[PDB]
């Protein structure tokens, strides 16, 4: 596919997910 | 198409999103941010 | 019929009619300059140029006169301190008096437009409709434009014909209308270098020269004709907007942030140099300069001329007045009658404390002193019943080193916590609030007033030129498109 | 102001004067 | 900087609510809570720490050269806190008032003292040790606590002075005054 | 035309991403988990915001060597 | 004359001025 | 609250311009486009 | 155009790829609108997430040091860095990414690219309309927001000492920046904030009331028992009883609307003109030109000390705000007031 | 002589002009 | 330093009257 | 006076409310 | 007493539109 759709839901979801996950790991850190 | 039910689908994204807000809340009660 | 908020649209596709308003509009600017100038000439008090100047007085168009070159009067003073030689036809007076009888003439001038509107030069001879060759127009205009701009750059602010313009000190002590020589370099596009600003006017007025040529001679193509509607009024209604907002924030922030075409003697200071202490900087400056080698203490500070003094106040502050704070800066605390001295506090075993400066941010400050290393020693408490810093307990004494108080030390009363309090405020000043009955509360200077006018003038003319835009882009749904 | 307003009220009658003889209605009836 | 890994599975490091200081022969326990602040309102101040949240409750010792031996040499623990009635602040009004309620005549301020002790660590130094309520006319803080320990070792006198208003003493800063209190060690 | 009912129902959608989105989870906690953040973002560690010298609040307090400034006051 | 002692002698008085904020590393 | 006054105010605004905007010519630029008819036609304007 | 044989050059293709039906509406306006806005959206959620604020401010206001969704923001910069554009290649951060996240030049590439963002948006929207041949009324009701961010996130911290001043983008910033202007503002007592409160009120009353009006005047249109499936948009006929609304509405208020136009005209002026009031009145506040005092009332309780009224109350609160957030709220004006100076009341 | 900031700056209109050739590249694609 | 109160008084008494005559005389030649 | 200016402008605009309301111009179309 | 320049201004700001708008709708109402 490839088109705009493809692009503009992969540059909203895809950083979206990879900040998730970076703030479920840092649910995880203590002092 | 139709392989898997998208009610199906969305309940378990549903479930996957309720716990991720549950790991954020319970994580303001433990490490950075906890007042302790 | 028509809408109150469309009366004015009937003179859209009337040429001689636009120019008939046009001329009765700039009648009316006309006449507002002049009658503004005559009352800002009958409220002005010339007395005291120093303590006692033209943005103290809530002086509005007077400021604006002076920067170009009129300086004396037809009373017989000039706003510089020197008594008027010959001011010939060109005084404030004068000034405004042509402005006044160019108003009338402007009205005639309208008058004659809209009775005499169906001229055969609006109409098309072609088509024999009534059309505006706006692209031709706009050539003309841009030239004549051009011209004007190389002319008041290469004969009025050189002086090789004109006076020239206002140029000052760099801490407004001395200025005056000369000649400026133009700076072609890099440093004729610093702001607060004078000379950027004949060669600018004349680089500006020849490249405006060129470009009027160009459009003279050369027609717009179909494509960009048709995408910006150059046959339409409404469409150069809304590029001109966009550039006088565009003009007007520029003038918004020069006026704010200060600059050469805006001079501390005729606008006031700037919140800046009160809150970077360049007028305090400075003073401080020639004190230790003047101590480290000779003079002395309470001779030294005498040296301090009386203007610096004045501008390192927080009540000249322009950030410092209110919105409906209205009237001259005089009508807020007073007209500064003489300045008392510098406030220097001691201990009691004898260490130099410093009374913490009102930021532009606060009404009102808590009164501190404190010490040569950043300590705070003493304040004027609130709670006056605990810790070592009341005045009282500490000891501090002001010992004032300037003209009313040079030697008066006061050490036991309240006066010591009286002086404090002023000091907060910068210089300490003697002000007469019974010659205006004074208010208290600190005014706005012409500066921080033609700056929030301007601002405001800028969106309201953003929003004017978003809504024309919409409009002639827009022409075939504002009116209607027939079913398709 | 003080002069500006006589030279304002004296120029309005002037000028009303110089409407009157100039721009008047035609005299009809005689 | 220099890179390391975040902080996952590694518990905590700090939980009593107490970092050690070390002075000019000197030692105390601050409150972790706390920070420091260049206020000093009496020039023999040599430290001086105050709560984030309400800078009344503050702790400063002082180093005051002295002439007097050892603390004993100053008389009776309440000879010694008479000669100290005046790190509490004098009072900067001076109008006629009968109308403070509860206070002695033309006064705004008063100090109940609450113990006297001479309390002992590890080398035979006694410690003076004061509790002092401090209730001021408006009522701020419900009044404020005042504890000072005060001893001299070689020619210095060292007196603790935390404070505490009332309303944060009721409330639990009881805890950290009195750790405080018993962590200021001499040595 | 894919009006996405049709593709989150189809199990080729969830082959791709039962390795994309957990990869991409992985990848967002190895890079909060290795100081990645840290060294990237400039954020402090919790062990790393008082240095010995400054015990209270910085300032940066300059605007034309702010990075030299920055560079002598942050954590090293 | 002395640049050290008129920065300290504006120090206390104002925290904003132009001769504090530049030149603040050395400090 | 705060987010419903908020969006009330952009959904207010939202909802006016798409009324407002979507016309078919029933008035002019004069006070009305009656050209076509006068008042007393249930033939409607607007546009959903 | 207009009849003419018109050569096809790169504009007509460009013009012909950009104004397409798609899943997303590209267009010209999107070639500014689209990176402005992803990289605006983009940088304030990396700055509430990673970049801190320690430098600047002296506080943390991001995800990796404990801070909430409600908590963390993406800080403005520090005072002393005035009005600086703060560009990466600039000369503060001189082209080192991570000390330019430190410097707080992330507040200034999030606000600009917002506001760029802000003017492809509204480009969009004429464009939008353009294409699809309506009047751009939807533009002329976002001209609004776009005064008021102008106003607030730009003129208010060019007018004052610095971006640090400006508000930082979040939500206890948000709310930082509220409790400053009031205690130092007056933000209140100012007629044009009065007018833009009663703006916003009114707006959201009139999008409720019409709401309901219509809802309840929905007519039959079917024998179901929901009357979301009576809706046809074939029909040619109105959805609701415009008479029986006005009806109700005149019996009830006194005054009803009896003009759709007029009604839907009025929903788009009443938050518009409010947000532009506001808008003028943090121009006003810009200049420190504020509103904050009466005159005769200060003067009348300056003689007499009976005189109390709730706008002395509230200057007597102002005051209280300004003394107790400077110290920690402008760190550079180095504000180490003792306690005694600052005002109290009793026992509190 | 050519300050860094001047440096610097010209280094940003060569970058900036780089990014619209790309959004342009990118938009005559697909 | 103006006395407004007669500015203000010589300004009401040119703009009322004037203004009553002209939009008589307005009213009259609109309608003949 | 102070007060007096202040009554008379509510109790304009009082009677502005009250004519809107009574005295208006008769509903027409819908 | 009496700040006769905010009642200068009210008046006049009361008065000249009031009397604009009323002239605006007796001369519409008069020409139906
Ligand atoms: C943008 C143009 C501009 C600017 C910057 C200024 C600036 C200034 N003028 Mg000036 N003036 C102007 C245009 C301007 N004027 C015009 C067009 C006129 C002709 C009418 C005058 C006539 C004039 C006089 C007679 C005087 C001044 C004076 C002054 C100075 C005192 C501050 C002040 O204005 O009071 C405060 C300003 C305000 C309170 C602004 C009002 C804020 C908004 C716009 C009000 C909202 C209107 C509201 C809806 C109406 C309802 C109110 C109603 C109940 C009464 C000041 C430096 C005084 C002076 O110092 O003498 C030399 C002086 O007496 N001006
Ligand atoms: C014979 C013509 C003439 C002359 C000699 C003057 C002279 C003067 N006027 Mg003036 N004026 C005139 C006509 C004239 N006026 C007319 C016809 C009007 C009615 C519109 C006015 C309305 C007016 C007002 C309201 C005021 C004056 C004022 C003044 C005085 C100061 C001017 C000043 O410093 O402001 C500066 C002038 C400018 C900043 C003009 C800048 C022009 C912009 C920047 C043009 C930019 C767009 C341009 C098209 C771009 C071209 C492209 C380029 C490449 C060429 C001065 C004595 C002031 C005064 O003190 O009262 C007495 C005052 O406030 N005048
Ligand atoms: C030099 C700038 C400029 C010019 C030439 C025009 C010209 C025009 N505008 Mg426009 N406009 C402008 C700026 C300008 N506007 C700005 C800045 C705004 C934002 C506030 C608007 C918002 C606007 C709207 C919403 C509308 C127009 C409309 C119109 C058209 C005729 C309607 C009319 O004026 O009837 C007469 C206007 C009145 C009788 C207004 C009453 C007087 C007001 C309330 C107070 C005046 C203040 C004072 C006396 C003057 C000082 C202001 C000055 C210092 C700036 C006309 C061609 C209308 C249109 O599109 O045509 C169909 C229309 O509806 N304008
Ligand atoms: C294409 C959309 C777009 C737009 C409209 C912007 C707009 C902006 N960006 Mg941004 N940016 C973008 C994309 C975009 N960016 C992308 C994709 C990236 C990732 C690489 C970035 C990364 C970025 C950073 C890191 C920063 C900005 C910043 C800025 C702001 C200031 C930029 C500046 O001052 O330089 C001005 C740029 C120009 C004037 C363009 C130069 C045009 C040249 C002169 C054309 C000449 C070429 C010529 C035709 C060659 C032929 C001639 C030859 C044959 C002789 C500004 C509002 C700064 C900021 O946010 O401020 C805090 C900043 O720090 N941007
Ligand atoms: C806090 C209040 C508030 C918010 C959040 C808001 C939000 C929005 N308004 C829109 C539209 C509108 N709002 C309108 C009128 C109004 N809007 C109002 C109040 C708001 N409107 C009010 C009061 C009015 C009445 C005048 C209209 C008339 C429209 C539209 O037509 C438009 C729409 O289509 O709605 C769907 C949406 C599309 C904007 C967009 O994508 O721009 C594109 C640009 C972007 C995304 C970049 C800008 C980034 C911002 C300005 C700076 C950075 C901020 C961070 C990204 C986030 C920070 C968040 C913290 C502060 C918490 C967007 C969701
Ligand atoms: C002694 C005394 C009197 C004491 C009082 C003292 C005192 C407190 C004085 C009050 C001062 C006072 C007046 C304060 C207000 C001042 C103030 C803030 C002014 C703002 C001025 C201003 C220009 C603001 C700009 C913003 C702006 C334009 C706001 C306007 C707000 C506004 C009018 C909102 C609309 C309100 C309203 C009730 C809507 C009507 C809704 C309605 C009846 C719909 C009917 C209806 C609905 C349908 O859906 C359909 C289908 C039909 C058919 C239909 O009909
Ligand atoms: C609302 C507007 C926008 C919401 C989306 C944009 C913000 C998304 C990021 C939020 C985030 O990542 O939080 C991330 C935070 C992280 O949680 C924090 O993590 C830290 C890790 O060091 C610490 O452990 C903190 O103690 C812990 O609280 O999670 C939360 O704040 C919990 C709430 C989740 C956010 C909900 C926002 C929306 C809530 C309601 C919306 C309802 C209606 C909207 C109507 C309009
Ligand atoms: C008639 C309606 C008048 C309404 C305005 C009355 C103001 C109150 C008053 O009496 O002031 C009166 C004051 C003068 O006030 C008097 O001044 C005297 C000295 O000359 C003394 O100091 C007196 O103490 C003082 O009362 O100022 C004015 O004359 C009004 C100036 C109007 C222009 C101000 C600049 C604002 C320009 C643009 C801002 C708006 C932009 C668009 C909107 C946003
Ligand atoms: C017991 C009943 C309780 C209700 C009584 C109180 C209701 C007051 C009536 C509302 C005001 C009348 C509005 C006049 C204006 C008016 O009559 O316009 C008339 C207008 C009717 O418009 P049309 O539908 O006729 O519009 C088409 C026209 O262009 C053609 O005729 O009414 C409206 O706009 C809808 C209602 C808006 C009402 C807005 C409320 C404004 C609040 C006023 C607050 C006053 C200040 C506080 C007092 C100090
Ligand atoms: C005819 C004639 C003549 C002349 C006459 C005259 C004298 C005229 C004039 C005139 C004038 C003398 C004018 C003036 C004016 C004024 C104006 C024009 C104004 C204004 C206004 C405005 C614009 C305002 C605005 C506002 C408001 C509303 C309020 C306040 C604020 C503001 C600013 C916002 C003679 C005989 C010589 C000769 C020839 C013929
Ligand atoms: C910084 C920067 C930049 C930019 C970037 C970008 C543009 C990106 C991004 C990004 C992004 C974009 C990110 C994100 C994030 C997100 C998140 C973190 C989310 C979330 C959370 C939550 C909590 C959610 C919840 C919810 C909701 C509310 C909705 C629905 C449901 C749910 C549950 C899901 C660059 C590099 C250029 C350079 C410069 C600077
Ligand atoms: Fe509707
Ligand atoms: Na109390």
């Amino acid at each position: 596919i490839f088109t705009v759709r493809w692009l503009a839901i992969h540059a909203i979801a895809v950083p979206t997910i990879f900040f998730l996950g970076a703030i479920t790991a840092m649910q995880f850190i203590q002092r | 198409i139709g392989r898997i039910p998208l009610w199906l689908v969305g309940t378990v994204v549903g479930l996957l999103a309720i716990g991720l807000l549950a790991i954020f809340f319970y994580g303001s009660y433990v490490g950075l941010g906890s007042s302790l | 019929g028509l809408p109150w908020y469309r009366v004015h649209t009937v003179v859209i596709n009337d040429p001689g009619r636009l120019i008939s308003v046009h001329l009765m509009h700039t009648a009316l600017v006309a006449g507002w300059a002049g009658a503004m100038t005559l009352f800002e000439i009958a409220v002005f008090d010339p007395s005291d140029p120093v303590l006692n100047p033209m943005w103290r007085q809530g002086m509005f168009v007077l400021p604006f006169l002076t920067r170009l070159g009129v300086t004396q009067s037809w009373g017989g003073w000039t706003i510089s301190g020197e008594t008027s030689s010959n001011p010939g036809i060109w005084s404030y007076e004068g000034a405004a008096a042509s402005h006044i009888v160019l108003s009338g003439l402007l009205f005639l001038a309208s008058v004659w437009h809209w009775v005499y509107w169906d001229l055969e030069l609006f109409r098309d001879p072609r088509t024999g409709k009534t059309a505006l060759d706006l692209p031709k127009i706009f050539g003309i205009h841009l030239f004549l434009a051009g011209l004007l701009c190389f002319g008041f750059g290469a004969f009025h602010v050189t002086g090789v014909f004109g006076p020239g313009i206002w140029v000052s000190d760099p801490y407004g002590l001395t200025g005056s209308v000369q000649p400026v020589a133009p700076s072609w370099g890099a440093e004729g596009f610093d702001p607060y270098n004078p000379g950027g600003v004949p060669a600018h006017h004349i680089a500006a007025g020849i490249l405006g020269v060129l470009a009027g040529l160009f459009h003279l001679c050369v027609r717009p193509s179909i494509r960009l004709y048709f995408g910006l509607s150059m046959g339409s009024i409404e469409s150069v209604l809304s590029s001109s907007i966009a550039a006088v907002f565009w003009a007007a924030f520029v003038v918004a922030g020069t006026m704010w942030y200060g600059s050469a075409a805006t001079p501390i003697e005729l606008f006031g200071p700037t919140r800046y140099q009160w809150d970077q202490g360049f007028f305090q900087q400075e003073i401080q400056k020639r004190v230790a300069q003047s101590t480290s080698e000779g003079l002395s203490v309470s001779e030294a500070w005498a040296k301090i001329p009386e203007k610096l003094a004045f501008y390192d106040y927080i009540g000249n502050n322009p950030a410092k007045g209110g919105l409906f704070r209205t009237g001259a800066m005089n009508s807020g605390d007073g007209i500064a009658v003489g300045w008392l001295g510098h406030a220097s506090f001691k201990d009691q075993e004898g260490r130099e404390l410093f009374v913490r400066r009102m930021p532009t941010f606060f009404e009102t400050f808590p009164v501190v002193l404190i010490d040569k290393d950043g300590v705070v020693r003493a304040d004027v408490p609130f709670r006056k019943a605990e810790s070592k810093y009341s005045i009282e307990q500490v000891g501090v004494s002001v010992t004032f080193y300037g003209g009313e108080l040079n030697g008066l030390t006061f050490t036991d009363p309240s006066t010591v916590k009286k002086y404090a309090r002023k000091a907060q405020l910068g210089e300490i000043f003697e002000f007469d609030r019974s010659t205006l009955q004074s208010d208290g509360v600190f005014r706005s200077s012409p500066r921080g007033w033609f700056t929030f006018g301007h601002l405001s003038f800028a969106l309201l003319f953003f929003f004017g030129h978003i809504w024309h835009g919409s409009r002639t882009i827009f022409r075939d749904v504002f009116a209607g498109i027939d079913e398709d | 102001m003080e002069a500006l307003v006589y030279t304002f009220l004296l120029i309005g009658t002037l000028g009303i004067i110089f409407f009157s003889i100039f721009f008047r209605e035609p005299p009809r009836i005689a | 900087a220099y890179g390391e890994g975040a902080n996952v599975f590694g518990r905590v490091t700090n939980k009593s609510g107490f970092v050690p200081y070390a002075g000019d022969s000197f030692a105390l326990l601050l409150p972790s809570k706390w920070n420091p602040s260049d206020e000093k309102e009496v020039d023999s101040i040599v430290l001086r720490y105050a709560d984030n949240f309400d800078a009344v409750n503050n702790v400063y010792v002082i180093a005051q050269d002295t002439d007097k031996s050892s603390i004993q040499d100053y008389g009776s623990p309440e000879e010694f806190i008479s000669q100290f009635g005046y790190l509490l602040g004098r009072q900067a009004w001076a109008g006629q008032t009968v109308s403070e309620g509860g206070f002695d005549a033309n006064k705004v301020s008063s100090a109940a003292l609450l113990g006297v002790a001479t309390e002992k660590d590890k080398k035979g130094k006694t410690y003076y040790k004061f509790e002092i309520l401090s209730r001021t006319a408006d009522g701020n803080e419900g009044g404020r606590h005042q504890l000072v320990k005060a001893t001299v070792s070689n020619g210095k006198l060292y007196l603790l002075k935390v404070q505490a208003g009332d309303k944060r003493w009721f409330k639990g800063t009881d805890k950290e005054c009195l750790g405080v209190l018993d962590s200021f060690t001499v040595v | 035309e894919r009006p996405f009912s049709d593709i989150l129902t189809s199990i080729r959608y969830w082959v791709i991403h039962s390795i994309t989105v957990p990869s991409l989870f992985i990848a967002g906690w190895l890079f909060v988990s290795t100081g990645l953040a840290y060294d990237v973002f400039g954020s402090p560690r919790p062990n790393e915001y008082f240095t010995e010298d400054r015990q209270d609040a910085p300032l940066i307090t300059d605007r034309f060597n702010a990075l030299e400034q920055v560079k002598k006051l942050s954590a090293q | 004359q002395r640049v050290r002692t008129v920065l300290d002698m504006d120090d206390p008085a104002k925290e904003e001025t132009v001769k504090e904020l530049r030149k603040d590393i050395n400090n | 609250g705060v987010a419903g006054v908020f969006g009330g105010s952009l959904f207010s605004a939202m909802h006016g311009s798409l009324v407002t905007s979507s016309l078919i010519r029933e008035t002019t630029e004069n006070e009305s486009a009656n050209a076509g008819y006068k008042f007393g036609q249930e033939e409607e304007t607007y546009n959903i | 155009i207009g009849t003419y044989q018109e050569k096809r050059t790169w504009f007509d293709d460009a013009d012909d790829w950009l104004r397409q039906d798609r899943f997303v509406f590209v267009g010209w306006s999107g070639l500014l609108l689209l990176p402005c806005a992803y990289f605006a959206v983009g940088g304030w959620l990396t700055g509430c997430t990673f970049v801190t604020s320690w430098y600047t401010h002296g506080l943390a206001s991001s995800y990796i040091e404990g801070c909430n969704f409600l908590t963390a923001a993406v800080s403005t910069p520090a005072n002393s860095l005035g009005h600086s554009l703060l560009f990466v290649w600039g000369p503060e951060a001189q082209g080192d990414l991570t000390r330019w996240f430190q410097l707080g030049g992330l507040w200034a590439f999030v606000a600009l690219h917002g506001a760029f963002g802000l003017i492809g948006f509204m480009l969009r929207q004429f464009e939008i309309a353009r294409s699809v041949n309506l009047r751009p009324y939807n533009a002329i009701a976002f001209s609004a927001p776009i005064a008021v961010f102008v106003s607030v996130f730009l003129i208010y911290p060019l007018g004052q000492s610095g971006w640090f001043f400006a508000p930082s983008f979040g939500v206890a910033s948000i709310f930082r920046f509220i409790l400053f202007f009031q205690g130092f503002h007056n933000w209140t007592l100012n007629p044009f904030h009065m007018m833009g409160v009663a703006g916003v009120l009114g707006a959201a009353l009139l999008c409720a009331i019409h709401g309901a009006t219509v809802e309840n005047t929905l007519f039959e249109d079917g024998d179901g028992a929901n009357t979301f499936r009576a809706f046809n948009p074939t029909q040619a006929e109105e959805t609701y009883s415009m008479v029986t609304a006005n009806r109700f509405w005149s019996q009830i208020f006194g005054v009803a609307f009896s003009n759709k136009r007029w009604l839907h005209f009025f929903m788009l002026f009443v938050p518009v003109t409010g947000l532009w009031m506001s808008a003028l009145g943090v121009v006003g506040l810009a200049l420190n030109l504020r509103a904050y005092d009466f005159v005769s009332q200060e003067i009348r309780a300056a003689e007499d000390p009976e005189f109390e009224t709730f706008y002395t109350k509230n200057i007597l609160l102002n005051e209280g705000i300004r003394a107790w957030m400077a110290a920690q709220d402008q760190p550079h004006e180095k504000l180490t007031l003792p306690e005694e100076v600052l005002p109290r009341g009793n026992a509190l | 002589s050519v300050t860094p900031s001047l440096k610097n700056f010209l280094l940003s209109l060569v970058a900036g002009a780089v990014v619209l050739a790309a959004i342009a590249g990118a938009v005559t694609a697909v | 330093e103006v006395n407004i109160l007669g500015l203000t008084a010589t300004a009401l008494f040119i703009i009322i009257p004037t203004s009553f005559l002209l939009i008589l005389y307005v009213k009259t030649a609109a309608s003949e």
